[PDB]
């Protein structure tokens, strides 16, 4: 080791060379105060709050920027360190507006808190304060720029992580202002995260505005379900109502960021809600009814069905507990037809081996790669923090990214190879220029989008991409620990439904149409009543009336993701669990509770009563669904690739067009986001 | 694993104290039904005594059952001496409480509780 | 001697006066609380916390207040280590689940990296 | 207030009222907020 | 009335899963070619013991511990599953 | 004296600005004074060249300097509002 | 630091440190720690087997004469395996001084009752039975003192909720005050108040 | 600025009124629903906009220490007046 020895207040600590003073003090459990330093942004050094005395040095050093030399004694609590902190806090509070009551940052303000902890108790500023003109950067971020302390975390986030380059400083001196300088609207997929890292209330949440206050909120730690990234979140509630959604730091997923749908689609969670059971009346209209009547009218039809008479479509937001509940319920009637809306091709190995439908490398493994090939996807909007990790690897590891598909904006520069899928044969044959780039690389990463698998030639595309990945891995200098083949998912319910052995896509329903169809949250519109026979008994079970509920015969109001403790699996196979934040409104219930009560009415009672017993069943079907925050390695790419060479599906001539080309198509994808007024304001803002 | 006892060295002396406490409660119950002028029978109060003893019958720790005998003797001392009123004696009999749903199905019907 | 040997598992559920409904149906959660991303300070991520599963909060018909029937709704216990919290949950018969402590990983920072000759890690503004 | 009158405001009651408890003019409490969760209104048209 | 799915649970690194691992590297593919419409779900996990779940008609499931088996023993247990069909 | 832009009919992103071809040859000579890969270093002369042709800087000279140097427009707005010579009013 | 800072008393600090050394060397069988705070109070942390030998000593030694038991207290610290901290506060009227004798127990280990040393303790540790469940062996009349007669649990434990598990109302059917499982029309609103910044760097614990 | 629902019930300055099929109107049966009829959103809109000759104005709400904390309102936007965040008094630069 080449660790240098430094001293924090006399305590010896062994640090790597290049470590700053602030990190060396972090290693002994001391936290130097800061406003412009952030460990996921570049070093700025322009608030001077981190000034600390190195002893035998007649000048304080910016600890966020100064690297430790060997033998320094960092005096984190000496007298001139404290005089520096009080002076810098006095200058930060000189022009700062007396807005602490009317400010959403109050109670959770860095400026308030380390004014209390490190600055003076009073003022010497006998002058008039400046007042900055406000800006309009969109419907998500309220902007009150008098509160700005010019820390430039705006600009470093928008430039380095969001990759936007629209925020900046105009002017000079005390008149220097943060903004876009024009009436420009900062609408990224990661735009709300500037609300998080702004230490003051200059950037605040416009949907959350004025409604709550941090001390009275309860903090439930939970999981995002808006995509298959599986972002860790804090659902902060107050008196039984969801107030807002913050991120949790998870280094391997979402480092501390979330997308704007994750942050702001929580107000769709209180519109359009299914609160009571509904049945069809004598006139064909959905009328409110009791749970006994609804479950009896579903069980009387389920007892008459058998075999292929009953099927099921799982939706995009369904937990694994309800998935195995509905699978065991339809297996009691001897029905294997349990399908998802998102099509994965069952050719070759299919969903048997886990490796050919996971992001097998990791989200973290993007930092280990050196060539990333993206096929048929727009990862900016399908998985925005997978794209944020790609941009971080682009920025710091000099990652070479290529794309096969439409030339979308990914907030970095990629090598656009073309939108034709025939290029997937030109790289696999070695007649393409990027093929040698894939061969000479040491950590290649080939990501196929699951939205490209919605095409009719999805088996052919998956075969070609797996052929490329096994041409690289088995021949070139890939070690064997490194995974090349990767599939990026966009649906939170998909990977848990494939691990439980559903049949992805509704080909098993279009083949032989059932006379009874369950819809666990199936609002994709995949199978309408023009596909079914004349009187199909459609049972919708979910939390919104969006698409599948207006055509149902019996409606079963379900819990949403903030309303149940619920296992969801991301695109990299990591099983995770939400917690209960609020309870479901009205007579709405948790989903597998509904399925289990239906099974007790139908006389085919499932062998579980509580959530732990559901999870014992869930371990019985695949034991990685109960090992939380754990990515399990999936081997056997060779055998899945040898099975994929059997059927020669033909590639179509249609170019790879992802369904999401612009930020317009980002904000509404599921039943919670389409029922949101905030997402509607976002769409109306980006379309004008 | 070597702990300090309270009264009982092992479970035999402990069960002896449990047995003496059950004897004392069984003897006390008719006087309790008389002087508090309860609206129950001696059979019913002795069944409540037996229920309160058999609720704790799964315990295998001598110190825990020593403290259970201590707290049972405190309950009995507060009953023999008229320190409880009729209300404190009848709080063992949850009479005004509605019967809870016991199966899965009625707990599903009434609310969210497991 | 004046000491006895008890090899049994420690259980005080009969002594703590707790109704059985709030022993065998509650899920204790042992966790270090995540840092509030509104703020950069880490003094709340130092200790372990035991919370419980949230139960039903409903609207009071008179005032609209949040009425509850959960006694353990406001019960947050603080522990120095993970093993203390696990021993306290097992001592009281609470079925628990444990999240691991998530630290931020050591970052590599360089102010000169903002001004590289050839790398993408240049800043375009400051 | 004949010597030092109170400061006149337009929102101050011109008519003072005594304790109205026990009358039909008494304060009855109520929640002043609107409805939190919106319900899904099903379509009034048939579905066939 | 008939077999519906097969589930094989195994570890990646435990020695008890070793023969099960040697069953998948050699004998799974011509297994899957022989049963093209039968879901044989291979589920690797961290520290599980090897296991063979057979689901039959109407939700009935049989359970065979594949712990410490050789690949021939895994093959014989799996062909007992494929030939029984209870 | 302000540091935000408001679109007037005489100062908007469709106000007509374009360099003369001799000014494009001057811009080529300016960009050749800097290393390849740091074309952004020619923001300050070329923008000043846009002021020497037009007399001042509407926000299409800023956009043209951002467009022909392939830098973001905000990175030109920062330069135009930082330095006291760039006349953002005629 | 003249006007607003509490002035430090160094003479009492020196005298209490010396007397703490005195107690620690007269009674090494039981004394585990001796400490003096910055506001000059002496804490003698002892083993629970020495409740009677230490407290008799301080009551009867000619250089101690702590003839007064001011207060007797338990403190529930659940992260400790001996979660209850029994705190004796003693007053010497002769030497005009106060001492604090702290010891420990858990739910099952009995503390020896100090009624033979100070009769003042007769209710106090009885309160410690009622509020905490700490049993005191050889107590004269150990029973509840503050809770209601049918009360289950010990309220000043920190895993005990703020409201109870039961609440009372009069019921006209049985003509009786009855106990029912507690429901609040407004839940007690938990406020998370702790700042995420360190307040006192002198009390910083070393990391793991 | 009070108005009335079709049930005959007054709508508050918040906007709260019970539905027709809501049973909780029975609490006002034989009694009264107490609303305040001085809506502050209508009263602050009656205040005339203050024309000032400066670029930044200070507002404490009037009364000095009896008002709100003194804040500083910028008036560079001529599209919009500058509103006090506490008191709602609005200001315009007269140039
Ligand atoms: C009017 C209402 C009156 C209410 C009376 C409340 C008094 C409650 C006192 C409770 C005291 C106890 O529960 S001590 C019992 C604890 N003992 C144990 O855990 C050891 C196991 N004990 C047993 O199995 C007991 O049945 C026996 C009798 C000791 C042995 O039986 P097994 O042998 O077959
Ligand atoms: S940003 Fe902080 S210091 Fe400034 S007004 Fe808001 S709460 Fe107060
Ligand atoms: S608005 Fe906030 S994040 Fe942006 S520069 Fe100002 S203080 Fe920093
Ligand atoms: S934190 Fe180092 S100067 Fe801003
Ligand atoms: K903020
Ligand atoms: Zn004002």
């Amino acid at each position: 080791s080449n660790l240098i020895e430094v001293f924090v207040d006399g305590q010896s600590v062994m640090v790597e060379p290049g470590t700053t003073v602030l990190q060396a003090c972090e290693k002994v459990g001391m936290q130097i105060p800061r406003f412009c330093y952030h460990e996921r942004l570049s070093v700025a050094g322009n608030c001077r709050m981190c000034l600390v005395e190195i002893e035998k040095a007649p000048k304080v050093v910016a600890a966020c920027a100064m690297p430790v030399m060997k033998g320094w004694n960092i005096l984190t609590n000496s007298e001139k360190t404290k005089k520096a902190r009080e002076g810098v806090m006095e200058f930060l509070l000189a022009n700062h507006p007396l807005d602490c009551p009317i400010c959403d940052q109050g109670g959770e303000c860095d400026l308030q808190d380390q004014s209390m902890m490190f600055g003076s108790d009073r003022s010497r500023f006998l002058e008039g304060k400046r007042a900055v003109e406000d800006k309009n950067i969109g419907p998500l971020v309220k902007t009150i720029m008098t509160r700005c302390i010019q820390c430039t975390r705006c600009i470093r986030f928008a430039s380095e992580i969001a990759g936007v380059d629209d925020l900046g400083t105009t002017g000079r001196g005390n008149d220097m202002q943060v903004g876009t300088y024009i009436e420009k609207m900062f609408m990224s997929e990661l735009s709300g995260n500037i609300i998080d890292i702004c230490p003051v209330g200059a950037l605040t949440s416009k949907p959350y505005a004025f409604t709550a206050r941090p001390w009275e909120t309860r903090k439930t730690e939970s999981i995002d379900v808006m995509d298959a990234v599986g972002s860790n979140i804090v659902v902060s509630t107050r008196t039984g109502e969801v107030m807002r959604i913050l991120p949790r730091m998870h280094e391997d997923i979402n480092e501390e960021w979330i997308s704007d749908k994750t942050r702001f689609a929580y107000d769709g969670l209180k519109r359009q809600r299914l609160t009571e059971p509904m049945v069809r009346n004598e006139k064909g209209l959905l009328t409110h009814t009791t749970w006994e009547d609804a479950l009896s009218r579903v069980a009387g039809m389920l007892q008459s069905c058998q075999g292929n008479d009953v099927a099921a479509i799982a939706g995009g937001l369904v937990d694994a507990e309800a998935l195995i509940a509905l699978k065991d319920l339809l297996n009691r009637v001897d029905s294997d037809t349990l399908c998802t809306e998102e099509v994965f091709p069952t050719a070759g190995a299919g969903t048997d081996l886990r490796s050919n439908y996971l992001l097998n490398t990791t989200i973290a493994g993007v930092e280990e790669a050196d060539v990333v090939l993206l096929v048929g996807t727009n990862p900016r909007f399908e998985a925005p923090l997978f794209n944020a990790r790609i941009r971080k690897s682009w920025l710091h590891n000099d990652l070479k990214v290529a794309l096969i598909g439409s030339p979308v904006d990914l907030t970095y520069r990629y090598d656009h190879l073309g939108d034709s899928p025939k290029i997937l044969q030109d790289i696999a044959s070695g007649s393409h220029p990027f093929s040698q780039v894939l061969q000479e690389a040491k950590k290649p990463m080939v990501v196929l989008g699951s939205s490209a698998l919605q095409r009719n030639d999805g088996a052919a595309i998956l075969a070609a991409v797996s052929n490329i990945a096994q041409k690289i891995r088995t021949s070139s200098g890939v070690t064997g620990d490194w995974k090349v083949m990767n599939i990026l998912h966009r649906i939170a319910s998909q990977v848990a439904a494939l691990d439980l052995g559903y049949k992805p896509g509704v080909e098993a329903i279009r083949k032989n149409p059932p006379k009874m169809l369950f819809l666990l949250g199936a609002d994709g519109g995949c199978v309408t009543r023009q596909d079914l026979p004349k009187d199909c008994f459609i049972v919708y079970q979910g939390h919104h009336g969006d698409v599948g509920a207006p055509i149902a015969d019996v409606i079963l109001p379900g819990a949403a993701y903030t309303e149940k403790s619920a296992t969801y699996v991301n695109t990299e196979g990591r099983a995770q669990q939400t917690k209960v934040a609020v309870m479901p409104p009205g007579l709405a219930r948790e989903d597998w509770k509904i399925i289990r009560a239906l099974s007790e009415i139908a006389g085919m009672t499932l062998p579980y009563d509580t959530l732990d017993q559901v999870r014992n069943r869930l371990e019985e079907v695949s034991p990685n669904l109960v090992r939380y925050d754990d990515v399990e390695g999936a081997n056997y790419f060779q055998q899945a690739s040898e099975l994929s060479k059997l059927v020669n599906q033909q590639l179509l001539a249609d170019p790879l067009v992802p369904p999401q080309l612009t930020i317009k198509d980002f904000y509404m994808t599921d039943s919670i986001s389409r029922a949101s007024q905030t997402m509607a304001k976002c769409v109306k803002a980006v379309t004008e | 694993t070597s702990v300090k006892p309270i009264f009982s060295r092992d479970m035999n002396e402990a069960k002896r104290r449990v047995r003496e406490l059950y004897r004392a409660w069984y003897r006390e119950v008719p006087n309790t039904v008389h002087l508090f002028q309860l609206d129950i029978s001696v059979k019913q109060g002795r069944d409540k005594v037996r229920e309160m003893f058999k609720k704790n019958a799964h315990v295998t720790d001598p110190r825990v059952v020593d403290l259970l005998v201590i707290k049972g003797k405190m309950e009995l001392e507060e009953t023999i001496n008229v320190w409880k009123q009729r209300t404190h004696v009848m709080r063992f009999f949850h009479e005004t409480e509605a019967p809870r749903p016991k199966d899965f199905l009625s707990k599903f019907y009434v609310g969210h509780d497991p | 001697t004046q000491l006895i040997t008890v090899d049994e598992k420690l259980d005080i559920t009969t002594l703590t006066g707790v109704p059985e409904e709030h022993i065998k149906t509650r899920k204790a959660r042992i966790f270090v609380p995540a840092r509030n991303n509104m703020q950069s300070g880490v003094n709340n991520t130092k200790k372990w916390k035991m919370e419980f599963d949230t139960r039903e909060r409903w609207e009071n018909p008179l005032m609209g207040w949040a009425s509850t029937a959960d006694p353990l709704s406001n019960l947050v216990l603080t522990f120095s280590t993970k093993e203390d919290a696990i021993a306290f949950a097992e001592k009281n018969g609470w079925s628990y689940d444990v999240e691991e402590r998530k630290v931020p990983k050591p970052k590599s920072k360089s102010y000169g990296a903002n001004f590289s000759w050839n790398k993408r890690t240049r800043v375009s503004t400051k | 207030p004949t010597v030092k009158p109170p400061t006149a405001r337009k929102f101050i009651w011109t008519n003072h009222k005594f304790n109205l408890s026990g009358t039909p003019q008494q304060y009855v409490p109520y929640s002043t907020t609107r409805k939190k969760i919106q319900e899904w209104v099903p379509p009034s048209t048939p579905y066939k | 009335l008939g077999l519906r799915e097969i589930r094989i649970h195994l570890c990646q690194r435990s020695p008890g899963s070793q023969g099960v691992r040697d069953f998948i590297e050699k004998r799974y593919v011509e297994l899957k070619k022989a049963n093209p419409d039968l879901p044989i779900l291979i589920r690797e996990c961290s520290d599980v013991q090897p296991k063979l779940w057979a689901r039959y008609a109407f939700g009935q499931e049989k359970n065979v511990s594949l712990n410490n088996f050789s690949a021939d023993q895994v093959t014989r247990a799996l062909e007992n599953v494929l030939s029984s069909k209870a | 004296a302000l540091f935000v832009h408001r679109d007037t009919p005489k100062n908007n992103p469709e106000t007509p600005f374009d360099f003369t071809p001799e000014n494009y040859k001057r811009i080529e000579a300016i960009v050749k004074n800097y290393p390849e890969g740091h074309k952004a270093a020619a923001v300050l002369p070329v923008l000043d060249l846009a002021q020497r042709q037009n007399g001042w800087l509407p926000i299409s000279a800023m956009n043209k300097v951002a467009e022909i140097l392939q830098v973001p427009p905000m990175r030109v707005y920062e330069v135009a509002t930082f330095y006291t010579m760039y006349n953002r009013k005629p | 630091t003249r006007p607003t800072v509490r002035p430090r008393n160094d003479v009492a600090h020196k005298q209490l440190s010396a007397f703490g050394e005195y107690v620690a060397e007269i009674l090494p069988k039981y004394v585990q720690q001796v400490q003096v705070s910055c506001f000059s109070e002496l804490e003698i942390c002892i083993h629970p087997d020495g409740v009677i030998p230490v407290l008799t000593f301080l009551r009867d030694h000619s250089n101690a004469q702590f003839k007064s038991l001011a207060d007797l207290t338990a403190v529930d610290i659940p992260t400790r395996q001996n979660r209850f901290e029994i705190v004796y506060n003693l007053l010497s009227l002769r030497f005009n001084s106060r001492i604090r004798v702290k010891t420990y127990t858990d739910e099952l280990t009995p503390v020896e009752s100090s009624v033979s040393v100070y009769k003042a303790a007769n209710w106090y540790e009885r309160e410690i039975w009622d509020m905490f469940g700490v049993f005191f062996a050889n107590h004269p009349d150990l029973r509840r003192i503050l809770t209601d007669y049918g009360f289950e649990g010990h309220p000043f434990r920190k895993d005990f909720p703020l409201s109870g598990y039961v609440e009372l109302r009069y019921d006209d059917e049985v003509k009786r005050v009855v106990a029912e499982p507690v429901e609040l029309a407004q839940e007690f609103r938990k406020f998370d108040l702790n700042s995420p910044w360190e307040a006192f760097p002198a009390y910083r614990q070393p990391p793991e | 600025g009070v108005r009335t629902s079709p049930t005959g019930e007054k709508v508050t300055h918040t906007g709260q009124v019970y539905d027709d099929e809501d049973y909780r109107r029975v609490r006002f049966v034989g009694r009264q629903k107490e609303v305040n009829e001085n809506f502050a959103i209508d009263l602050i809109a009656e205040q005339p906009v203050s024309q000032v000759g400066s670029r930044v104005i200070s507002c404490d709400g009037g009364g000095g220490a009896l008002g709100h904390p003194r804040v500083y309102i910028n008036l560079d936007k001529e599209t919009k007046t500058g509103t006090c965040g506490y008191c709602g008094l609005q200001f315009r630069q007269q140039h």
